């Protein structure tokens, strides 16, 4: 019962954050650190109420906390939230990165902040939503009206560096892969419902309701094509990938839109709980090809983010490899593989999101994000440099981190379910290794290759300090016990596997 | 005894401390700091070390807590104690303590001295975890620690570029072994079901019975892993050029820490390997093929650095002999004792070039014999336990183990090649010797542990490690008075080629295949060349060939098709009245012959 609330209260904090406005210029983001704060604190609450560590696997559907409202019964569509383990810390990741993004944007006095804080948490409802919502029409519903404000903000308020051109050229770059993936899953879903129509008799739009559904093989091929194609342009999943560095790089250049935008993969989840418990034959026949898909993918983002001479970008190919990782982990019907995806999937967004504050916090003082116009920055700043290496030790799969630990369980499913990908990927973290270390050397170490790099530069407040200090601490604390996150995504991860195994 | 867990956290508080001092600290607060967290662990370990022979040589266990369960896959986070683990946690503790306060003397007056603590603390935390771990994967992650850590501490002077290639090779090749490693522990979770030692050795045998070709895999991947770690064939292409670093770092490294990783490793895992017997002459032929191209890679070698380097791998190479031919206790004792003599060795280098205005060229400083006397004394006797000499020093005593162990067996060509890389090492040892100089309690304690009173020290091996089979009294002495004879004859024939003024040396250096082969060994038998050529060059080539993003275009061109059309289209629109009519009587024409056809 307060799903409903945990969706509504970033909308009404972002009309709150609009309206008030008019108190003041410094006002709006107090407001969005209030009502974040606020949604985080229902997400744990719900973490500390829900029991998961003892809870059983009763097979799909099994929800800790369900809510059910009519929306249109004329197709049998209802505001159908349900909220179990996988779900639970996607929401609580999502609040935690919200409030990241409100905390990283805070020295903006700029006029139209009211605007921006508006559609960065109709974003972030828009993602909560998604996690939270099993009818179908309603998860296509938050699944393309988070792409409105997406597209706004970086269109209007992106990088102050390029031109409005450009800007506009990423956002509707983006905008129109998205819809368009998110228009064929509509036809996948109405196909689905037309066919359950068929065989049945009822409109029935829920979750539930369509995995009773019986598909001749040909059909089900195509609706799970239609779905991984939505779920692939949303990973991404190359060729399907382009863009998402466009969009990063022309993002704004505070950096909140990447960590509360695109940060969050609902492309995986959606995989989880939608591509493998409804086509769970379909998805078996097209294992080898999203496995070769994501082994192309890991190795594909590393030549890029080798090759690239902004560090954002190389960033978002950083992204590209490590969801081509979970892509891997996601087709293999393993326990652990999934486990190591759920555990994967977090530990890139918060090491991601360390990243992508660093590298706006370096932007904002050297004035630049050439990789070839700044050199030997250790001893230029005073907490940057460490902290962007540490980052950057974790995004290669390093152990004290959860990438290692996602990384690791999601590679030994895969061993135990198909060996010859698992050493290709294994050879995928030697070149994530191999583009840490130019990005390393590339950035901070050397000489000073421009006037900029050359004096001294003034350091981080206590504000950008805390936060990454926390992200730090978090990741930390993620690759030496992943044992609670483990155990709140047991019973969910497990009635799936069950559910993708036990009906081949 | 109940600290075992103390020698994780000290280091581990001391690098926190160091690392978030941020060089504000003085350089005093800051040296106490860190040496007192790494001679804090060596004083646990030494306490730890005394209840362990006060309680009956039992190997014990400290489970922390549990790393991750995941149904069947559990994997915790537990500490383990034998003879094994004591011996390298005590070499391991005791060596970074005495590197450490030579370095808190060596560092002084340089920039990233906190920093410089902080990463060895981290080291030396990584490595005890390495050296105490209960499951492969906690040693995984000790690995990697240890890797890391070598990578921050190798590029430490970070404005120069060829300290940061080194170091970013050095990570790169040691990430490729440790994905042989990965490979190794995949394949033992997928056929056995644990990670743990003990149990992977008792339920090895049930499970391979009608099959024995995954286990042969695991342990070739194990191989792979080590000779990464270790700097063997094929992976040892990284450690001369990794010296580009300080000194303590480098004594770190190649005495205690980076080099002996796979050694224990493969000590460790002795019962995996002695069921699949292929595997363990394959690591013994590695260790033979790699000692002698280590030698021959020191014979031509003009820095000092580099011939350690150089000697640091022909050592390595010994102590994978020493375990292809079953001879562990052999290879444990070599272990410490070259810790010893190569830290001695390694810090008394540093001596030479602080004191010779930092120059690492052997043939530009000559005559140092009397300049300096204590630390030519030092470099003797280091060179004299690394040649060998019989009696007096600890490296005899290894050696002349190695190669009792090796020809007791009935590994003669394994044999043949020590005694050969024996007469090799000593030759190249006494060249550097006598190059650099003819023409201070830590270098105490070490010029002391160099001598037989370090052989006089015993690992406590009994129990975890099996006896290595007895030779003949008649042959051991045979075997004694072969390799005294071998460094005798080698020291009086460098000392015949080198001391005086060289007539031999430039006649057959000067020639062409003398210069080939001179060309050839300098740069280590042109592996550097190869995997430029045939692993990184494709690479940089693949990253040019791409960084258009090829896919990208690939699918913007329904975009350009697009606009194509549109503007294609818009021609149509040319705004003439009877063009309009015309093209609706076209269309009327058009649906009235679709509509006749069918
Ligand atoms: C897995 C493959 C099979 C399934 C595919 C399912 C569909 C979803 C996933 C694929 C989406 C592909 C989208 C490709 C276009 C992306 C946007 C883009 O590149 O825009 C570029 C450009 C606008 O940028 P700008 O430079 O400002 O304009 C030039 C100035 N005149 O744009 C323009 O100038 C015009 C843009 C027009 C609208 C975009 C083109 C759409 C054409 C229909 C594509 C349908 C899918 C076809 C199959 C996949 C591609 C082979
Ligand atoms: C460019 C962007 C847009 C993408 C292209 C546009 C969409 C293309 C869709 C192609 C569909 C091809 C269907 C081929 C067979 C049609 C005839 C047939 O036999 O249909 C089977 C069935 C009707 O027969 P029925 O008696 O209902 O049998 C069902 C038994 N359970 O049929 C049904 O019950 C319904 C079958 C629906 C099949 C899936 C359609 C959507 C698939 C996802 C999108 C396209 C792929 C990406
Ligand atoms: C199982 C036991 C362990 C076994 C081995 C485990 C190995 C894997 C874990 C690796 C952890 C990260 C290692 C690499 C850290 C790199 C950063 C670093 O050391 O920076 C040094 C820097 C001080 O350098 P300095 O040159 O003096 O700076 C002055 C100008 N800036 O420092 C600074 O500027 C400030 C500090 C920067 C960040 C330091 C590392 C932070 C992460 C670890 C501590 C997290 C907090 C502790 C609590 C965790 C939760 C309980
Ligand atoms: C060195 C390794 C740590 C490296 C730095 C990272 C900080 C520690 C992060 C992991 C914390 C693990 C932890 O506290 O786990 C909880 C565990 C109790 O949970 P459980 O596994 O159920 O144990 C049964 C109790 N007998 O708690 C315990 O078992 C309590 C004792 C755990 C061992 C010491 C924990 C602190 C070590 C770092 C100190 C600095
Ligand atoms: C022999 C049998 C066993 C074989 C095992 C598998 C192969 C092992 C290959 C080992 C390779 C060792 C050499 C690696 C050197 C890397 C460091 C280096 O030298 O970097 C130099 C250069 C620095 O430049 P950079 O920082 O990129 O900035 C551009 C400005 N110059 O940076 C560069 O040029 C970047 C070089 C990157 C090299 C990546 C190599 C990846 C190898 C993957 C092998 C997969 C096998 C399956
Ligand atoms: C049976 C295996 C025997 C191995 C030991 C052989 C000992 C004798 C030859 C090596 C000593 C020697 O003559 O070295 C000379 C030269 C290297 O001396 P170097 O210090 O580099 O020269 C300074 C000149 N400015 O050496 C060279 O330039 C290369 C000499 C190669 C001699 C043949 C080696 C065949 C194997």
């Amino acid at each position: 019962m307060l799903l409903p609330w945990l969706i509504l209260i970033p909308f009404i904090g972002g009309f709150l954050c609009w309206q008030t406005e008019r108190f003041g210029v410094k006002v709006p983001r107090w407001i969005a650190l209030i009502t974040m704060g606020l949604t985080l604190a229902l997400s744990l609450q719900l973490w500390l109420q829900g029991g998961y560590s003892l809870t059983q696997s009763a097979g799909i559907p099994q929800w800790q906390s369900e809510f059910d409202m009519p929306w249109i019964p004329r197709f049998g569509i209802s505001i159908h939230l349900a909220i179990d383990g996988l779900s639970l810390l996607m929401v609580v990741l999502t609040g935690l990165l919200g409030v990241l993004a409100v905390l990283c944007s805070w020295k903006e006095i700029e006029k139209y902040q009211g605007f921006f804080h508006l559609n960065l948490m109709w974003i972030l409802g828009g993602v909560i939503g998604v996690f939270l919502a099993i009818d179908m029409f309603l998860f296509f519903f938050f699944w393309e009206m988070m792409l409105v404000p997406m597209y706004f903000l970086i269109a209007l308020w992106g990088h102050k560096a390029s031109d409005g051109k450009t800007r506009i050229t990423a956002a509707t770059k983006f905008f129109i892969y998205t819809q368009a993936s998110g228009l064929v899953m509509l036809i996948a879903i109405l196909a689905l419902v037309f066919v359950h129509y068929n065989a049945t008799g009822v409109w029935t739009f829920n979750y539930e309701e369509l995995l009773n559904t019986p598909m001749s093989s040909g059909v089900e091929y195509l609706l799970m094509l239609g779905f991984f194609i939505a779920f692939a342009v949303k990973m991404p999943v190359v060729p399907l990938h382009g863009w998402l560095p466009d969009a990063h790089s022309q993002a704004p250049t505070a950096g909140s839109v990447d960590l509360a935008g695109i940060l969050l993969k609902t492309a995986a989840y959606g995989l989880l709980r939608f591509s493998l418990p409804l086509f769970p034959n379909a998805s078996a026949e097209f294992a080898p090809i999203a496995m070769w898909l994501g082994v192309i993918g890991i190795f594909y983002g590393a030549w890029m983010a080798f090759a690239q001479t902004d560090i954002k970008r190389l960033i978002a190919y950083t992204s590209v490899s490590h969801m081509g990782f979970v892509l891997i982990a996601i087709y293999t019907g393993s326990q652990l593989a999934y486990q190591g995806a759920v555990i994967q999937m977090i530990a890139h967004g918060l090491s991601a999101a360390g990243l992508f504050i660093l590298c706006g916090q370096l932007y904002e003082r050297i004035h630049t994000r050439d990789m070839r116009m700044m050199g030997g920055l250790w001893s230029k700043m005073k907490w940057l440099p460490a902290l962007s290496l540490f980052f950057a030790v974790a995004t290669l799969g390093m152990p004290g981190t959860g990438n290692f630990v996602g990384e690791f369980m999601i590679l030994f499913g895969s061993f135990q379910v198909v060996p010859v990908i698992t050493v290709i990927s294994t050879f995928g973290l030697v070149f994530a290794s191999v583009y840490s270390l130019a990005m390393l050397h590339r950035a901070y170490f050397g000489k000073a290759k421009s006037q900029i790099a050359s004096q001294e530069l003034p350091g981080m407040s206590l504000r950008e300090l805390f936060m990454i200090l926390l992200l730090v601490v978090l990741l930390v604390l993620l690759g030496f016990y992943p044992q609670p996150i483990l155990d709140t995504s047991h019973s969910a991860i497990g009635n799936i596997q069950q559910w993708f195994v036990n009906s081949v | 005894m109940n600290m075992l867990a103390l020698t994780i956290i000290l280091p581990l508080i001391g690098f926190v401390l160091l690392a978030f001092s941020r060089g504000r600290w003085s350089e005093n607060v800051s040296a106490i700091v860190g040496v007192g967290s790494v001679g804090l662990a060596a004083l646990v370990t030494a306490f730890i070390g005394v209840d362990f022979f006060a309680n009956g040589e039992q190997t014990y266990s400290q489970p922390l807590w549990t790393w991750m369960s995941v149904g069947d896959f559990n994997i915790g986070f537990n500490l383990v104690l034998d003879g094994l683990s004591l011996t390298m946690l005590s070499v391991v503790t005791g060596v970074g303590f005495l590197i450490h306060m030579y370095a808190s003397w060596y560092m002084r007056g340089e920039e990233g001295y906190s920093r410089f603590f902080a990463y060895t603390n981290l080291f030396i935390a990584s490595m005890v975890v390495l050296v105490l771990a209960d499951n492969l994967l906690l040693m995984y992650l000790g690995w990697e620690g240890v890797g890391l850590c070598s990578y921050l501490l190798i590029g430490f002077y970070y404005t120069d570029p060829k300290n940061g290639a080194a170091a970013m090779k050095a990570f790169v090749v040691t990430r490729v072994g440790d994905v042989f490693l990965a490979f190794a522990l995949f394949i033992l979770y997928n056929e056995l079901g644990t990670l743990n030692f003990r149990e992977m050795v008792e339920l090895a045998p049930a499970h391979f019975a009608d099959g024995n070709n995954m286990l042969m895999w695991a342990t070739l991947m194990l191989l792979g892993g080590a000779v990464g770690k270790s700097a063997q064939l094929p992976l040892q292409t990284w450690l001369a050029d990794a010296m580009a670093g300080p000194t303590p770092v480098s004594a770190l490294i190649h005495a205690a820490t980076m080099v002996t990783a796979g050694v224990y490793l493969i000590a460790r895992t002795h019962g995996l390997f002695l069921m699949t017997p292929e595997v363990l002459h394959l690591v013994g032929i590695v260790g033979a093929v790699t000692l002698l191209l280590a030698g021959f890679a020191a014979l031509v070698q003009t820095d000092i650095k580099r011939v350690l380097a150089y000697s640091t791998m022909s050592q390595i190479g010994y102590m994978f002999l020493a375990l292809g031919v079953q001879a562990w206790d052999a290879a444990i004792f070599h272990l410490m004792t070259h810790a010893f003599f190569k830290a001695l060795l390694f810090l008394a280098s540093g001596s030479v070039i602080l004191a010779c205005h930092h120059e690492q060229n052997i043939f530009k400083m000559g005559g140092l014999r009397k300049s300096i006397p204590l630390v030519y004394l030092c470099f003797l006797v280091g060179g004299a336990a690394l040649s060998a000499l019989p009696l007096v020093t600890a490296g005899f005593f290894s050696k002349d183990e190695i190669l009792a162990g090796a020809m007791a067996n009935g590994h003669i060509n394994l044999m043949v090649a020590g005694l050969v890389g024996a007469f090799m090492t000593s030759l190249y040892t006494f060249r550097m010797i006598f190059i650099v100089f003819h023409g201070s309690l830590p270098l105490i304690v070490l010029l002391i542990l160099s001598t037989f009173v370090g052989a006089l020290i015993v690992p406590p091996l009994q129990g975890v490690l099996p006896q290595t089979t007895e030779l003949a009294h008649g042959s051991m002495l045979t075997l004694e008075i072969t390799s005294g004879v071998v460094a005798v004859v080698g020291i009086l024939l460098a000392a015949w080629l080198w001391l005086g003024k060289r007539t031999l040396v430039t006649s057959i250096a000067n020639s062409a295949p003398g210069r080939l082969l001179s060309t050839w060994w300098y740069n280590a038998w042109g592996f550097d060349w190869l995997y430029d050529k045939v692993f990184v060059k494709p690479f940089l080539g693949i990253a040019w060939l791409l960084k258009r993003d090829p896919l990208n275009s690939m699918m913007n061109i329904p975009a350009v098709l697009s606009r194509f059309a549109g503007k294609g289209l818009l021609l149509s629109e040319n705004g003439y009245l009877r063009w309009y009519v015309a093209s609706m009587s076209i269309g009327a024409v058009v649906v009235l012959a679709l509509l006749m056809v069918l």
